[PDB]
């Protein structure tokens, strides 16, 4: 559960994030890509090279999706309740990748907020994130 | 792997006594109703809706018996996972991309399948073994994943 | 979440345990502890040789949370908010342990309860100890 | 640990800036901070209550400047972690009885530090070399865990 203090955390963070948003989410992508080599085989489709027009593309996607989460804190389940049918009835991606890319996130954003990203903004961000991956991975089962 | 002579002979006892077939199918099938989104790797398998449907799938009865025989054959080199399963392993990365994560999935399953035929006999030390084979035989199908 | 289905399925497994519910819990640790030599890190003050009179206490402990937990099933979270801030804040459970012991209570019913342990119910009970152990790690942080 | 020499060559050429008191106080407080119940291995520290209670913690400073240096070390032995490590793995299992999966935790939050202090320069390439490196050490000092 998010706190009152979690949630003013990543509004602030986020913010500061802004139109970096859709450029950050392809980072952590391609980070996700090279670090954990498994998560590759989910995007078999996908040009996986470095600056592609669909990793930038799908990053963007992401990345709209999170700012979403951001707008509706208070509405999380709902809101991303359409991203929700979709990872569980159409794609099959193991819950353990979930915490892949939130961790590469949080990699991201410490590479580029080196003043927010403080001790506590981290902490809530984990938490945020690790709440956005149960969300989409509740309707699995 | 890192296997115990007492541990090597207490798998080898009990897969003697295994019925291929049956739990080969019997595996796959209950990965399948468990973890519904693997389904998502065996679409031209038919009906899957039901677990009913799921377990009295033909497909998933012959697929679950070509994976066990292809485990069983690795028991007989347990000394070499690797070498054994490389082509798999490719295979399994380059033209089936299916994540790793699920062999993990699919081993623990058979631990639960040879505990429900096997019961008593399906002692705490007996499963130690197994769970060392089947952690061993996901990393070596891992293994050549890039 | 846990369906009607489910709720019926767990019912009927959990009913046939009956007396012997102590006993499955202590073969479940059991049956952790050899399997995961790393979850006796969290029981140095136990004598964890077969048969020991701590093993067999807190599995009976285990289980009758867990029959309690069956009970309360609508009602989870407030039935084990005990057990839930006894975990958050006196123990130190890496979350991944959870997933460990759930796995050996799964091993140790079928073992036990081959006729019930059908496809579905081993379906049902493995989202509803998901669901406990969610419960159990929701205090974490 | 399968480490391409180029990969080597960006771990090694990065550590050689980093500060190893300053980022093992970090990293370690940061772990106490995220992951709160982390706090159950350091009752004897002190005041643990809040972020600056945790980052300031003159016990948890010096700590992580132990826990870093020992990491450090490792580094000049890549090719035989399992040997660097042993004797800690052992302290680790048999007296202060820490779940290994605490390794890898501490790893990743030891990633995001770099991160933050290096920025640009924290390239994807590199941290994937950084991936592998807190992966051995942390599998380094599970391996005598019995
Ligand atoms: C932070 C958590 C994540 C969020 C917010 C997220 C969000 C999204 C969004 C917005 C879409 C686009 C759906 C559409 O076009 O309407 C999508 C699709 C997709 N996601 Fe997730 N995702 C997340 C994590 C993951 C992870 C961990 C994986 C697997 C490694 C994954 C694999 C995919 C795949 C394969 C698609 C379809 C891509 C395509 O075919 O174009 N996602 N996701
Ligand atoms: C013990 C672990 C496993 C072993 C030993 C194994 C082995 C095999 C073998 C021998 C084949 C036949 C390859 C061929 O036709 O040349 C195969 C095919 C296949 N496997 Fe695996 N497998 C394992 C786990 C899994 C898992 C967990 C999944 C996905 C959930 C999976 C997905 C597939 C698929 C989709 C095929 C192709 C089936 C088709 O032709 O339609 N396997 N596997
Ligand atoms: C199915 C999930 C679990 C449930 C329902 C559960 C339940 C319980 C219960 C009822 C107690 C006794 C509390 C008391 O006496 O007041 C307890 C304590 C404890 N639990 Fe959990 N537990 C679970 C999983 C685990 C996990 C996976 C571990 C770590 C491997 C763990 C570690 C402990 C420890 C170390 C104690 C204290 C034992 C003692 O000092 O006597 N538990 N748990
Ligand atoms: C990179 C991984 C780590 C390394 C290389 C490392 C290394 C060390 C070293 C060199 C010591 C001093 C040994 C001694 O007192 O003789 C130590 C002590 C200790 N470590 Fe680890 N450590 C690591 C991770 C962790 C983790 C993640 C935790 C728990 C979350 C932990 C818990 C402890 C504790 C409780 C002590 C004893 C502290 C005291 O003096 O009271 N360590 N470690």
């Amino acid at each position: 559960m998010l706190s009152p203090a979690d949630k003013t955390n990543v509004k602030a963070a986020w913010g500061k994030v802004g139109a970096h948003a859709g450029e950050y989410g392809a980072e952590a992508l391609e980070r996700m890509f090279l670090s954990f080599p498994t998560t590759k085989t989910y995007f078999p489709h996908f040009d996986l090279s470095h600056g592609s027009a669909q990793v930038k593309g799908h990053g963007k996607k992401v990345a709209d999706a999170l700012t979403n989460a951001v707008a509706h804190v208070d509405d999380m389940p709902n809101a991303l309740s359409a991203l929700s049918d979709l990872h569980a009835h159409k794609l099959a991606v193991d819950p353990v990748n979930f915490k892949l890319l939130s961790h590469c996130l949080l990699v991201t954003l410490a590479a580029h907020l080196p003043a927010e990203f403080t001790p506590a903004v981290h902490a809530s961000l984990d938490k945020f994130l690790a709440s956005v991956s149960t969300v989409l991975t509740s309707k699995y089962r | 792997v890192h296997l115990t002579p007492e541990e090597k002979s207490a798998v080898t006892a009990l897969w003697g006594k295994v019925n291929v077939d049956e739990v080969g199918g019997e595996a796959l099938g209950r990965l399948l109703v468990v973890y519904p989104w693997t389904q998502r790797f065996f679409e031209s398998f038919g009906d899957l809706s039901t677990p009913d449907a799921v377990m009295g799938n033909p497909k998933v009865k012959a697929h679950g018996k070509k994976v066990l025989g292809a485990f069983s054959d690795g028991l007989a080199h347990l000394d070499n996972l690797k070498g054994t399963f490389a082509t798999l392993s490719e295979l399994h990365c380059d033209k089936l991309h299916v994540d790793p994560e699920n062999f993990r999935l699919l081993g623990n399953v058979l631990v639960c399948v040879l505990a429900h035929h096997f019961g008593k006999e399906f002692t705490p030390p007996v499963q130690a073994a197994y769970q060392k084979v089947v952690a061993g035989v996901a990393n070596a199908l891992a293994h050549k994943y890039h």
